[PDB]
């Protein structure tokens, strides 16, 4: 009761708000990401164990899995049926969201480099081989596929007098 | 005389053709 009440009382200072799972627009997913990565900066007063650096990396891969759940949810409503226009918009906005994730998670990794400076006693080796790597490669494939589709649409409209 | 007129595309589709030329400009860009 003592250690658990202790560890839990130190984890209390988490500012959770379920923005990502209730977002329906890439703008909402983005400004969600700043919100979560600004609430996360309270890494310090949290307890060593429940906030173990490896457990933090696990919560990171879980945040990315929730992020990719929401990404598939917003993509459901459909770039492979709809015309190049919604594809341009959604691809642009999803790339902006990915850059936002990358950079805000780089600031959070600055916090993860803050952690050892005072806690060099133990380290949690980089376990970056998660589903997020594979599916971010998948999203890169989608980006390139659909951007080249975009440019080819106009280029084919320039090439052959038989447009159709 | 065989090259006189085509009689369907030249007449009222010609303004559309000039719009299509402007489209070819947007294509040039």
């Amino acid at each position: 009761l003592n250690e658990a009440k202790d560890n839990v009382k130190y984890l209390t200072t988490l500012e959770k708000f379920i923005e990502p799972l209730y977002n329906g627009t890439p703008q909402q997913i983005i400004d969600t990401l700043p919100a979560l990565m600004n609430a996360i900066k309270m890494i310090h007063t949290i307890a060593r164990f429940y906030n173990t650096t490896d457990k933090m990396t696990g919560l990171f891969i879980k945040i990315t899995n929730q992020m990719i759940k929401n990404c598939k949810d917003r993509i459901l409503n459909m770039i492979w049926e709809q015309d190049p226009a919604e594809l341009i918009e959604v691809l642009g906005s999803c790339i902006k969201l990915y850059c936002e994730y990358k950079k805000c998670y780089n600031d959070t990794k600055e916090k993860v480099a803050d952690m050892p400076k005072g806690k060099t006693f133990d380290f949690s080796d980089a376990q970056i081989f998660g589903k997020f790597d594979t599916f971010v490669r998948r999203l890169q494939k989608l980006i390139e596929i659909f951007s080249n589709i975009q440019q080819f649409n106009a280029l084919a409209k320039h090439n052959l007098e038989g447009m159709d | 005389s065989p090259n006189l007129c085509k009689s369907g595309p030249e007449i009222k589709q010609t303004e559309d053709k000039k719009a299509m030329e402007e489209f070819k400009n947007v294509k040039i860009e």
